[PDB]
């Protein structure tokens, strides 16, 4: 489905009633230096269920328009997303500060947060992964990930790290039990690395279900990104049989060199390198919609056009895309562009706008 | 008086017309205009803002 529109009442900067949108396909959020483009997208992870300490404030209470100087506008909140669906009706995920702590509801129906929660995954909307969001700075870390925190990553998306320590823990029972190999010992030994090959083929299938779609999807998404049909991406595990015991090495062809480990790749190159794994990556598990927090700011102008044309064509059918951006040679590729301004007023207050780009002609 | 951001965008590529439309922004965040729009992706009008005197002309 599709995140059609956002409305917020007295969140942070954005005092009274406002809805913001609707979105399109490919929506820019943008505008001068302010607190309201961060608030804004403090308000979808509020509204995605992120948790108090991540939203800059120390109360709840505190997310209130005015709370945090004690001039609150209200005693109450709200972030509510509309998400819509072709052939279903529109579902509404909200969330209230009311007295203080959150009151969830779907449809205008009060929930515990272990169904608000439940009712977003049966959408593709992980709020505990996070699955739909590329934080500031998100590329830059994907760039500094050696091959066996590479391998961390994988087993964490995956959920195969959920079965180390069973394996760890069955395997040094098998190691026991074979050590000690009168039938009868045969037997236990048999039946301890069967018990173990069990949780080892289930780590296995677990992570490898995982990595082969990344694996499979990089060369192209590289090849997009850098618009060049000679560049190539590879990944490949360090221990094929056990992926998990070892790292995932990760080499390119970039568009004029040879095969070389992605660390051997510096400046644009490596981080167009780190954005085909950060978006092969997104390939799995992904989400309906995808909001990139100033993406844009790890770029410059030898691949900020690329980046933003590769979004552009996966927003036509893939995801949507919902960016936070600074950059106008971004910005400009979206189909409307939702601009916050400033009002005065005894605390700051956040407004929006929205324009179509698609009415006029590119360059 | 009052100017039109649509109007102002006639026969602008999207560069051209975004970069209006930002400045719109910033022209409100230095308050030398108000901004209204009536609903989401209709028209968006400028008037005089407290902190410019002259023409809204010659702003834009």
């Amino acid at each position: 489905g599709f995140l059609k529109l956002i409305e917020i009442e007295n969140f942070k900067s954005y005092k009274g009633r406002q809805i913001i949108g609707p979105f399109q396909r490919f929506t820019a959020i943008i505008g001068p230096n302010g607190s309201g483009k961060s608030n804004l997208m403090d308000a979808i992870s509020f509204v995605l269920g992120e948790k108090t300490s991540n939203l800059r404030v120390k109360t709840l209470r505190d997310l209130i328009h005015g709370a945090p100087v004690g001039k609150p506008a209200a005693n109450r909140a709200f972030v509510s997303m509309v998400y819509s669906e072709e052939g279903a009706e529109d579902r509404t995920f909200a969330r209230v500060i009311v007295g203080g702590s959150s009151e969830y509801k779907i449809n205008n129906k009060v929930v515990q947060l272990h169904e608000y929660s439940e009712e977003l995954e049966k959408l593709g909307i992980l709020i505990k992964a996070r699955n739909f969001l590329v934080f500031q700075g998100a590329v830059e870390s994907i760039a500094m990930k050696n091959p066996k925190e590479r391998t961390a990553l994988f087993e964490e998306i995956s959920r195969s790290g959920e079965l180390a320590q069973e394996y760890d823990k069955r395997k040094k029972e098998m190691v026991k039990a074979e050590e000690d190999t009168f039938e009868a010992a045969r037997k236990r030994a048999k039946k301890a690395k069967q018990a173990f090959e069990q949780i080892k083929k289930e780590r296995f299938d677990r992570f490898n279900a995982c990595f082969e779609s990344v694996a499979t999807n990089i060369d192209e998404i590289y090849k997009a990104l850098s618009r060049n049909s000679s560049a190539q991406a590879f990944l490949g595990p360090e221990n094929p049989e056990e992926p998990y015991l070892d790292g995932i090495n990760y080499n390119c062809v970039a568009p004029g060199k040879r095969f070389r480990p992605m660390d051997n790749l510096s400046g644009g190159e490596k981080t167009v390198a780190a954005l085909a794994l950060l978006f092969a990556i997104h390939s799995y598990k992904p989400a309906p919609f995808f909001v990139l927090d100033q993406i844009d700011a790890a770029l410059d102008n030898t691949n900020i056009g690329k980046v933003a044309n590769y979004i552009k064509e996966q927003s036509t059918c893939n995801f949507q895309a919902i960016v936070i951006s600074l950059k106008e040679e971004f910005y400009t590729k979206a189909e409307s562009l939702i601009g916050v301004y400033p009002e005065q007023g005894d605390c700051v207050i956040s407004k929006v706008l929205t324009f179509d780009l698609t009415k006029y002609p590119d360059a | 008086e009052s100017i039109s951001l649509l109007e102002l965008c006639r026969n602008t590529n999207r560069k051209q017309a975004a970069a209006k439309f930002y400045s719109f922004l910033v022209l409100k965040k230095q308050q030398a205009i108000e901004l209204t729009q009536e609903e989401p992706y209709s028209d968006i009008i400028a008037t005089p803002g407290p902190r410019f005197h002259g023409s809204l002309e010659v702003l834009f």
